[PDB]
């Protein structure tokens, strides 16, 4: 469960990147209310003739342009203003001739299907301008033909080649967020754009070689008209501090519950389905959790146990020599048998064994293993409080879910059954050897240990000897569940904390309490 | 087997949004493309009288 | 003239193997075999590099 | 398609079927390459005809030797095409025209495979130490502008055909040699000149390059590490034109030995194509 | 065939079909009913 | 090393160690060696640039390639100091300097040993087909007469240089032979020349001497009845000199594995 | 087997073959290197001769000792051809020339690998603490400029050495030093200099600077950290140089004993050196 969830993240950080890409390019250089609407807007452009003799032209390009206009709405008049551009517009050109008297236009822009028309719009209702959380918006807009008027070129002798035509519809698509900064203050808006369907009449320049052509030329396309108008309707649907109550959030959640809730593979989609935003949050948020993971503790250390490994088989030649308690050389033995890069206070064993925990610990588990494994009784811990909290907001999600991971059930041990012998790597501190049955305790072994750890599966002991030794002796326990509560079983274990309640109910318990986080 | 492919969707689609995303921004944003054409002269005749 | 082409990247490529093999010719036994019991996925491969 | 992917099963009968010289007598036919001063230095009407008749002594029927006259080594060069079984060629030691010689015999004791190249629209590399481009004709002159991966000119622009490398200047025949696996724009004189993409390999069982005079060291290797020396690269020292012939005659099956007509034919000569 | 980013898209579109139907609320619900079984507390909408 | 007193295990492992050319690649530096003629065909302010980014492709990395110009066969034999790992010479077929070529050849091929010598207070001889007197500079007159073992001259008069024997007319590098065991007073115009006493031996494990021009070879020997042929002495077939170098190029593992990389120490082979 | 490496048998045998300086007094030559000013204050057409008859009692057979006069230590430190098997050089201490002695001793008296560097068509950079940048000559001026991973300066333009870093104003000998591991466009007034990139380590078993003056000091490690003293760096004192000269021939053997041979040379070593 948590497995997926945890491990399926930084399987699927590569994707960080391309979204991250996006963004850049695309980056610079509760309560519902509703309204129908009417969107007027026009163009601008800008003609601009070349020097010399006043044949040639050098420019006509689109120009933004703004427009005001009151309007009733609801028995109520609504002063709106908006803003019209375009973009992804198309160059093209006329070549009389290289003479002074051949008339040339250098570059005319034209829209057609591959450009769109923006509308940024703002109106002085209430509505509108309490709407700073959005948690989403739909337009069912009219569409509306702009044509192109005529465009004469004043020549300096003779008859005047005239632009004329020019068509395209405007359509609704994509409904986004928006916002214009003016000398002094902010106007908030979720500008639509318009998508482009090209119509009749197609545009020519008399006296020339330019007909038959489709879109809308930037000479002339308002047409004389004062305004150009898309009216319908829209349906708009709305809505270190946080640690200090993580923690009290815990204390509640219950035991059986829980475990349950860490034996369904709380994957992906089932995180971030909880959590209600505003807009592509928990959605590039999901990918900031990422973006975040691979830049933290679980990150790098899994990142070097991999090396430690292709750097010990690819080397050999050239061996680290390090050293291993066990049979030989294999980073997670040995690596940690050695690299005991931290010192003083204790005893011998306890080192490598905590070092030799490090990894074979936390780390293990984002790979394979049986039973519950610790992390999946921390993912119960996030599912469940990250939901206990409500809410939505960006800058939370990622982080405090990775600094989970690395913060969670601090130390925690593990052990390898092999022939009867529970061989547990009391992490930090203790290290134990079973008789599997009677629960007994012989002289461990650092070597013993050494191989048996490196390549077989291990075990997450949700519970560990001294709470099962103690549970051993005030009840029973079969040898047939025994057998189990050591692959720790949810079954078997589930029970006991279900059905019984004594011991098995603190050991569980304390663990919630150490997430703590 | 059916087991992946189904899942393995609903696992996949907080992709859904970046992509989304893309072809509206994308869109949103855009470069202006470029016509080739001048194949030949324009060529006609240069003054009325 | 641009157009066209016919060859490119082989050169570096077809080359950069001749050293692969080699290379190979090193590593170790034991520790390699394990090194295929670690799901070394994808985040896992393009760390170093 | 017949042909291998199976075994001959080897065993020393030791049987031998004796002469060989008798099959090729009555099958096959023989072509005298030479140049005019060859010929002119000999002023007789009759002396491939008597020749002709010498030639019945070694073994040769009436209708079998003919007698082809190249001027140049470089005309001969260009229109190489190999008309007989066997063919044994007389060069004469011009010393300014060694490099012209080389990349002549370079052509005709060998093999080539070859295909058309289209300068006009594609960057070419060669491939192997056996990919070369053999360019030939009335004045062939090549400029070559080596390409990085990206299209864009090392030391030149794909542009500017006065910024290429000149790597032949109006010769008959070519071998052109550049860096193995690197794509160049050419820039050949297509007017005057054809280049085309000639793979190598199966030396000639047929040509007998005999060279008069000098002193003779041919390195006919593209690179500096190898010279190979063949059976079908013979010297014979100069003295008058007539002894030459005579020997030629004297030792026509020694000459031939040397060859073989077997995996000759082909169906015309030099190139190939397999375009 | 065909699939001018289709399929693509598509299979991404397929998706945007997914999280909007039958199977996809449905787990939502199972993944909550839990959390919200431990967590929270149980909506007690009448419960056995 | 101080060790070469035992020797080494012969037994058959049997495993080569892979490829060998990726460790000069690496490791290794590669020096051209022309004639001006040949840079000056080329015509180009970049050449040098081309065919060393034409060199990444044989795999030879930016810094590793150097391109030393001789002006002739004199001055690239006269002040000798081979500068990289491995030196690549490309010498064109110049036909009336051919022992000036042979006299070059027999000393970068080989591995030589110099002490110098005192034509003025002593006079010298050599001792076996390996001790020669190699003489090089700006003009090098060598004048010989040889001693009977009383000190005096023998078709000679080793008081007036009038009687001497001239065995070299103002040459750029010379390697002279005398009857091996006999003493001679010498002559050399020892302020346009400097003579060193050289004994011979080790070959060279780099110089490849690549020769543009001709047919014909040269014997380095002094000798008349040995004739050797080593592999760091290669020939091409001229062309265009853009072409050399393309082949030169496409090549250099070819012709740098027809050397070695032992023998480097002091460039200035003679021993002093 | 002489092309390779060969390690020794370690029984003590025991017994050492006796005197050693029997050998190098037969077979090996002494090249004497001193400044002008060491001649001319000696005065006598005979010097060399006298000398030389002294070095009989030594035990240097007549024609074993040479002579060799350098004038500067900036020449000196440029035609550096070591001519004889033992090289026992007099160095006259001149106090503004320090760093000019240092960087010659650092030359003499250690093993150097160099390779040719073309400051025009590639940038370069120093590896370890055993890569130094050796340029010597007529007028020797060095400017630098750091290139971070870009090939783009660092408080430079590549294409201005206006903006260079100076290193060095003119040196005859200059064994420059900069942060390993970064790249530098050079800037050498190369018509005057040559600049070559040394690899650097055994050191020499011939030289013996000997020092005359001052209270003495010399630095070959271009760090701070360390500070090595050999025996083939010895030290007189400045009386008259007829009586250097007196001393260095009445303890030849014990200067010749502190140096020996030349491993590197030798022919038991050809392949690895020579």
């Amino acid at each position: 469960m948590a497995s997926l969830i945890y491990r399926q993240l930084l399987t699927n950080s590569y994707t960080v990147d391309l979204s991250d890409e996006i963004q850049e390019i695309g980056s610079t250089k509760e309560m519902q209310y509703n309204r129908d609407i009417t969107i007027r807007f026009k163009f601008a452009s800008s003609i601009v003739k070349s020097g010399g003799l006043g044949y040639k032209w050098s420019e006509i390009s689109f120009k933004p342009a703004n427009y005001q206009y009151t309007y009733t709405r609801d028995g109520e008049e609504v002063t709106a203003h908006t803003t019209c551009s375009v973009n992804g517009m198309n160059d093209f050109n006329f070549n009389g001739g290289s003479l002074p008297t051949d008339f040339v236009i250098s570059r005319y822009e034209v829209i057609k299907e591959n450009s769109y028309v923006y509308v940024d719009y703002w109106d002085d209702s209430q509505a509108f301008r309490n709407m700073v959380y959005v948690r989403s918006l739909a337009a069912n807009l009219n569409s509306v033909i702009c044509t192109g008027g005529d465009y004469s070129f004043a020549l300096p002798v003779g008859q005047w080649p005239v632009m004329t035509g020019g068509a395209v519809s405007l359509h609704s698509a994509g409904v986004t967020l928006s916002t214009q900064f003016t000398d002094f203050v902010s106007l908030n808006s979720l500008r639509f754009r318009f998508r482009l369907t090209v119509e009749e009449p197609s545009f020519s320049i008399t006296r020339t070689r330019v007909s038959r052509l489709y879109g809308l030329p930037a000479a002339n396309p308002n047409n004389g008209k004062e305004y150009y108008e898309v009216a319908g309707r829209f349906s708009l649907i709305s809505l270190g501090e946080l640690r200090e109550e993580f923690n009290a959030l815990s204390q509640e959640i219950a035991m059986s519950q829980l475990i349950d809730l860490a034996l369904l593979p709380l994957d992906m989609f089932s995180m971030f389905s909880g959590i209600k935003s505003t807009i592509d949050a928990a959605k590039s948020m999901a990918t900031s959790v990422m973006k975040k993971f691979k830049k933290s503790g679980l990150a790098n250390s899994v990142s070097t146990l991999t090396d430690s490994l292709s750097d010990a088989a690819s080397s050999i030649s050239r061996g680290a020599s390090i050293r291993s308690v066990g049979s030989s050389a294999s980073a997670w033995t040995d690596v940690s048998t050695q690299i005991t890069d931290v010192s003083s206070s204790v005893s011998s064993i306890s080192t490598q064994t905590s070092t030799i925990s490090r990894r074979l610990r936390l780390k293990e588990m984002a790979t394979q293993t049986e039973g519950m494994n610790f992390d999946d009784i921390s993912a119960a811990v996030l599912k469940t409080k990250i939901d206990r909290s409500t809410q939505i907001s960006p800058n939370t999600l990622p982080d405090i879910v990775t600094e989970a991971s690395e913060k969670f059930i601090p130390n925690r041990a593990y052990r390898v059954i092999n022939n009867d012998e529970v061989f547990e790597a009391g992490t930090d501190g203790r290290f134990f050897a079973y008789r599997v049955e009677t629960f007994d305790e012989i002289p461990f072994d650092v070597q013993k240990f050494a191989d048996l750890v490196t390549d077989s599966p291990v075990i997450s002991a949700i519970i560990d000897f001294k709470t099962l030794k103690n549970l051993n002796d005030n009840y029973g326990i079969s040898r047939q569940q025994a057998f189990n509560l050591l692959r720790s079983d949810p079954r078997v274990l589930r029970e006991f904390i279900n059905q019984d309640n004594p011991i098995i109910r603190n050991r569980i318990e304390q663990l919630i309490m150490q997430c703590r986080l | 087997m059916a087991s992946l492919i189904y899942r393995q969707l609903l696992t996949n689609s907080y992709t859904v949004d970046l992509s989304d995303e893309i072809q509206e921004i994308g869109s949103t944003k855009t470069q202006n493309v470029t016509i080739n054409l001048g194949p030949f002269a324009q060529t006609g005749y240069a003054p009325v009288n | 003239n641009s157009v066209t082409v016919r060859q490119d990247l082989e050169r570096q490529l077809g080359e950069l193997r001749e050293e692969f093999n080699a290379l190979s010719q090193e590593i170790a036994m034991s520790q390699l075999i394990d090194l295929a019991l670690l799901p070394l996925d994808m985040f896992s491969m393009f760390s170093g590099i | 398609n017949y042909g291998i992917n199976l075994p001959i099963t080897g065993s020393m009968d030791t049987a031998y079927a004796n002469s060989t010289q008798e099959e090729t007598f009555l099958t096959s036919t023989l072509c005298l390459y030479y140049p005019t001063e060859a010929a002119t230095e000999i002023n007789d009407n009759s002396w491939k005809d008597t020749l002709s008749q010498l030639f019945l002594t070694k073994g040769w029927p009436t209708g079998s030797v003919y007698f082809k006259e190249y001027t140049d080594i470089a005309s001969f060069s260009v229109d190489p095409q190999l008309y007989c079984d066997y063919n044994v060629v007389l060069m004469k030691y011009d010393a300014t025209l060694q490099l012209d010689m080389s990349e002549l015999a370079d052509l005709i004791l060998n093999e080539w495979l070859c295909n058309p190249m289209d300068i006009t629209l594609y960057y070419y590399q060669q491939t192997d130490e056996a990919n070369k481009w053999i360019s030939m004709g009335s004045s062939c002159t090549i400029k070559v502008c080596p390409l990085n991966t990206q299209t864009l000119g090392i030391g030149c622009l794909t542009t500017d055909t006065a910024t290429f490398e000149e790597v032949a200047t109006a010769e008959k025949l070519v071998i052109t040699d550049v860096v193995d696996g690197v794509n160049h724009k050419l820039d050949v004189t297509t007017a005057t000149c054809t280049i085309r993409n000639c793979k190598k390999l199966g030396p000639r069982e047929n040509v007998a390059v005999i060279q008069v005079g000098g002193s003779d060291v041919l390195d006919i290797t593209a690179d500096p590490t190898t010279a190979p020396q063949t059976e079908r690269m013979m010297r014979i020292n100069w003295k008058k034109w007539w002894q030459v012939f005579y020997t030629v005659v004297d030792y026509v099956n020694q000459i031939i030995q040397a060859m073989s007509k077997r995996s000759r034919s082909l169906n015309s000569a030099a190139f190939y194509y397999r375009i």
